[PDB]
RNA sequence: GAGGGACAAGUGGCGUUCAGCCACCCGAGAUUGAGCAAUAACAGGUCUGUGAUGCCCUUAGAUGUCCGGGGCUGCACGCGCGCUACACUGACUGGCUCAGCGUGUGCCUACCCUACGCCGGCAGGCGCGGGUAACCCGUUGAACCCCAUUCGUGAUGGGGAUCGGGGAUUGCAAUUAUUCCCCAUGAACGAGGAAUUCCCAGUAAGUGCGGGUCAUAAGCUUGCGUUGAUUAAGUCCCUGCCCU
């Protein structure tokens, strides 16, 4: 009946801290993994939802990290990933927690060279989709 | 320190800065037919048994 | 074969209905009833004002479109004989064979 | 920017209180010992009094229901109603 | 005796029928629904693993109720309250892919006859199947 | 509620002044008598006038 | 033998066809024990759990409702049964028992024979509801 | 032919131990109904509200605060769970302790303004018994709501605990807390 | 469609002969909600609705009119009407079950309502049919609500603002506004001080739908439906009004 397994908090990708309430909602704590993607990776890994994060095998953790680093070998088509076709490489992949901030830095680094007003309003204290900025953006 | 009860015989009128209390000359159940006038706020009819915490007062009418 | 009497107002509707039933009783035709239709209403709400001063005071304009349908199986000569009716101008007549 | 609010009401119940995810050895042993002593087996009392979460409380109550020690009166949306005979 | 599906409560009927359709093996589930499919316009996936058989049982119950519904009609039958966030909620509709999937699967398993003017309607084989399943569910209820 | 208009009371006084023997002490008969002897288009006004006519009949029957 | 009694809830109408038989109440092909809320499985049975069992076994009534709300349909079924028994006791059974059972129904409840004269009022052109107004702006 | 019963209940021999609240609680046989969700049309006459049953009044005062403003089926279910919890707590019938809570759940007098257009002294005056029933039901449902706010306990469980701690003079319920808050101020301004 | 039914009529009491008031019953109701709404004024708004208009201004490089961009959306700020939350009466998932106003085409001049089947996960595309309308959308299988699972008091799965990549639709053109959909990023917010707005029975509030602009287009407004409170039915104390 699973009395107690010696597992409290895991460590994934050197920055993220896994929780203790579930397994999908602890993979949700990884940046770049949110509401639906964690449950999709769990359903590909075929793990029962009643089991916690402290009741799961480290080999299965490595299998989940394998699905993270290469999802396209089995399943999960190109629409569901975070990073779509516009890469400057044209590669269909899922971003990491350390990788997402680096991709945002590359986005802003090329938008500063483009000098588009989207990058200009992000560099200044303005909003891109903030069409009205009377009440929006105070303090 | 007695706590007595009393049923309403008649209703005189309504009184207050808001017009909320009702001056009620109630009656005495536990004794003979004697008369005190009480200020009762809230709805009241003729025959409502009222809880009295002090049977020593007397309100005045105008 | 059906005949639709669509009127602007209820008084001319009932007058042309009574006149048509009075003209249809004496002939040898199985006359169906003046089938009542639901009254249509075009509700229009208006600001009442060109400039926005005062409370939001709105109009409510309506019409009462009234309609009746009857069924009269008859030859076309008898239908064209019944068609000639001294009628109120607020009543429109449609025929369908 | 600045943080300003018009009311000041701090000091809640207990300071981000911890709560057990899975039942321990001695904790579940104490549960099995004094679970006949409670007359009204409700998951809120089992969770708040005995340092249990709601999910582990419902899991333990369904486990004792499958064991057949506490009789269910009427189960519903969120008011699980259990009672022990005698 | 005579058992009607309205005589028995539904939350026993669909809960048994989602397993009797597993026992009969009447499901088509090609590739994308094997992978993952979300709800109407939502953020999560259904929980109980037999949700395909649950949708098929609800489709069978609704085609027993109303004969002549279609893909869009059954999509409006399912329906949805689309919570948008700051913008208030409205009534959105479900997906048409499962709505044609379940009808195509039951047509391949010989339970849906097409209408010449509308869509799905009942078959005598599916009538016998649902009537015997409702009878054994009523027998399990009374026993 | 019965604080009726002067034209209503004046019409009912004209009715009770001209035609008394045609009126009785029943509302459903006095209304039909008043609508046989007078012209009132509004049915609420018919009921109002006939009620005050019955009230005047109950006053005349006493004193 | 065949008397159909109608509804008259606020936006709910229950046609109740009566018939002599062996004990049946049909609500849109669905029997008496099935009520669309689970909470109201004492209010709809008030003609059943108060008036006896031989009346239920003697009178068969099918009920078809074209209501608009659930509570409106429940009270429409209740009023349609409680008036269809009165109509069947007018058309078949003697008045010496009809008046007794009518006095029992009246002294139990008012809404068994008398309908509710309550319809929703029109929304006003000044405020958001039938009585309310919007918020003012003073200084 | 059977007795009028809520669920599997009896609704009999529920005795009001005192006067000044008699003929206002509908617990008797002449006003016994099967569910609180009844045809509530008691807002026309000034004195037809007292014929409403106190369980229906408790449901109507329980449904408040916008997010639950309505849902009589839900609040009748909540009061059903509360009566079931009170019954399973060593018997001590929920209808009887509900009547006892209406009797002993708050004010016996209140202080308010007097006229004279002068100094407001807030003289302690009498209170209507209907107003005592109203304020008792209001304090019980408010205490149950703020006891079941932000916890694991439910509305029904805290309402059952509130009715038990109000029927028993333990001075640990919010109805008795506001009873203290009203009667100490009433004795001070007496 | 016509007619009926309700008028304080019948009883008791209080009131002056009166005028009238309170409770009962028969009744569906002992009266619902709107429209119109007097004399005389505001030195209230509209010349930016009118080929409705007086005076002045411009009339040939035009203050007339077309075409191509920007703008009214621009933000160190304060204010008003509103929507969503601050969770467990709840959030998620699955099942069940109910409507009413009202709208819809080849127009006194350019345009919809969409049913059925197939494909795509999605917004959507394709073939075909009906409706100038109680015919078809449509028996508007609506949301809350009715049951079962998950969550467990943790800024948490409540909240979805902000931001990045992509996919479809109207439009000739959406980037410094369309809109919608998929993933991801997940702040403040712990029921709000001084002050203040609305409301007495199908009422406020919760919740959804139809019309107006519409092409894409509602968080506004007008109407309609579902569930449906607590408590007054009194007063002139704050404010304002009517008559001496
Ligand atoms: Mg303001
Ligand atoms: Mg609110
Ligand atoms: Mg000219
Ligand atoms: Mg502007
Ligand atoms: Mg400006
Ligand atoms: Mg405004
Ligand atoms: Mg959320
Ligand atoms: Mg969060
Ligand atoms: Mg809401
Ligand atoms: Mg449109
Ligand atoms: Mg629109
Ligand atoms: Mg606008």
């Amino acid at each position: 009946v699973i009395p107690e397994k010696f597992q409290h908090i895991l460590r994934v990708l050197n920055t993220n801290i896994d929780g203790r309430r579930k397994i999908a909602f602890a993979i949700t704590a990884i940046k770049g993994v949110g509401r639906r993607y964690a449950h999709v990776v769990l359903r590909k890994a075929d793990i029962d939802l009643t089991k916690r994060a402290g009741e799961l095998t480290e080999d299965e953790v490595e299998r989940v990290i394998t699905i993270m680093q290469n999802p396209r070998q089995y399943k999960i088509p190109d629409w569901f990933l975070n990073r779509q076709k516009d890469v400057k490489d044209g590669k269909y992949s899922q971003v990491l927690a350390n990788g997402l901030d680096n991709k945002l830095r590359e986005d802003l680094e090329r938008l500063k060279k483009i000098r588009a007003h989207r990058g200009l309003r992000h560099f200044w204290g303005l909003r891109v989709r903030g069409q009205h900025t009377k009440t929006t953006g105070r303090r | 320190q007695p706590i007595k009860l009393a049923r309403v015989t008649k209703v005189l009128g309504r009184t207050g800065s808001q017009g909320q209390c009702t001056q009620v000359r109630v009656e005495f159940m536990d004794d003979t037919s004697r008369s005190i006038i009480r200020n009762v706020k809230g709805p009241v009819r003729e025959g409502d048994v009222l809880t009295l915490l002090e049977s020593e007062r007397e309100a005045r009418r105008l | 074969i059906r005949i639709t009497l669509t009127s602007r107002n209820v008084k001319s509707l009932e007058k042309v209905c009574a006149d048509l039933i009075r003209g249809a009783k004496e002939k040898n035709l199985k006359v169906k009833g003046p089938v009542r239709m639901p009254t249509k209403t075009l509700r229009i709400t208006t600001r009442k004002t060109p400039c926005g001063e005062g409370s939001k005071t709105w109009d409510r304009f309506q019409m009462r479109i009234h309609k009746r349908l009857i069924d009269l199986h008859s030859p076309s000569e008898i239908v064209k004989q019944i068609t000639s009716i001294s009628i109120e101008p607020g009543v429109e007549v449609e025929v369908t064979i | 920017g600045k943080a300003k609010k018009k009311k000041w009401s701090k000091g809640k119940v207990r300071d981000k209180l911890n709560n057990l995810v899975l039942f321990d050895k001695a904790t579940y042993d104490k549960l099995c010992k004094e679970v006949p002593n409670y007359k009204l087996i409700t998951p809120a009392v089992v969770s708040e009094r005995l340092k249990i979460r709601g999910s582990l409380a419902r899991a333990a109550l369904q486990e004792l229901l499958s064991k057949g020690l506490i009789k269910l009166v009427s189960k519903h949306r969120a008011q699980v109603i259990y009672t022990r005979n005698t | 005796p005579g058992v009607t599906v309205k005589d028995v409560n539904q939350q026993e009927f669909v809960r048994a029928l989602a397993a009797f359709l597993k026992k009969s093996g009447k499901l088509k589930v090609p590739e994308w629904v094997d992978t993952v499919k979300l709800a109407k316009h939502k953020e999560l996936a259904p929980y109980d693993e037999n949700w395909f058989y649950t949708r098929a049982a609800s489709t069978a119950r609704h085609l027993y109720l109303r004969g002549g519904a279609g893909v869009g009609s059954m999509t409006k039958i399912y329906g949805g309250r689309q919570r948008n966030g700051v913008m208030p909620s409205h009534f959105s509709r479900g997906s048409k892919s499962v709505a044609r999937r379940v009808l195509q699967a039951l047509e391949g398993l010989k339970m849906v006859e097409k209408d010449q003017d509308g869509g799905r309607k009942l078959t005598p084989q599916g009538q016998r199947d649902l009537d015997r399943i409702a009878g054994q569910v009523a027998a399990a209820n009374k026993k | 509620g019965r604080v009726r208009t002067k034209t209503v009371k004046k019409a009912a006084r004209v009715i009770i002044e001209k035609y008394y023997t045609r009126l009785g002490n029943d509302f459903h008969t006095n209304k039909r008598v008043c609508e046989e002897i007078a012209i009132i288009p509004s049915k609420k006004l018919r009921n109002k006038i006939a009620g005050y006519v019955t009230h005047l009949m109950k006053r005349i029957q006493r004193g | 033998q065949s008397v159909q009694v109608f509804g008259r809830k606020k936006t709910a109408t229950a046609v109740a066809h009566c018939k002599r038989g062996n004990g049946l109440i049909k609500v849109n092909g669905r029997p008496l024990e099935m009520i669309e809320p689970r909470t109201l499985q004492y209010k709809l049975l008030e003609p059943v759990l108060l008036l006896g069992k031989e009346r239920f076994a003697g009178v068969d009534i099918r009920v078809r409702v074209k209501g608009g709300g659930h509570v409106a349909q429940i009270y429409a079924i209740r009023q349609s049964i409680s008036k269809a028994l009165v109509a069947y006791y007018q058309k078949y059974v003697d008045e010496a028992s009809k008046k007794e059972i009518k006095d029992i129904l009246i002294q139990y409840d008012r809404t068994l024979l008398v309908a509710d004269p309550r319809r929703c009022e029109s929304k006003k052109f000044g405020g958001p509801g039938a009585r309310a107004r919007y918020q003012k702006s003073y200084r | 032919p059977d007795i009028k019963l809520f669920g599997k209940w009896s609704t009999d021999d529920v005795q009001i131990n005192d006067i000044s609240l008699q003929d206002y609680i509908a617990v008797k046989e002449k006003y016994a109904k099967y569910l609180p969700h009844s045809a509530g049309r008691y807002a026309a006459k000034r004195f037809r509200k007292a014929q409403c049953p106190i369980v229906e009044r408790l449901t109507n005062s329980m449904m408040m605060h916008g997010r639950n403003n309505g849902k009589k089926l839900m609040t009748v279910r909540i009061v059903k769970h509360a009566f079931e919890i009170i019954h399973l707590l060593t018997g001590e019938n929920p209808l009887q302790v509900l009547v006892n809570a209406i009797i002993n759940s708050g004010p016996r007098e209140d202080s308010t303004r007097i006229g004279r257009a002068g100094t407001v002294r807030r003289q302690a005056v009498d209170v209507s018994p209907l107003r005592r029933v109203n304020q008792a039901i209001w304090l019980l449902c408010t205490g149950a709501r703020e006891a079941a706010f932000r916890n694991i306990k439910t509305i029904a469980e805290c309402l059952a605990d509130e009715l038990i701690n109000a029927a028993k003079g333990s001075s640990n319920s919010y109805a008795i807390k506001k009873k203290d808050e009203l009667e100490r101020v009433a004795k001070s301004n007496r």
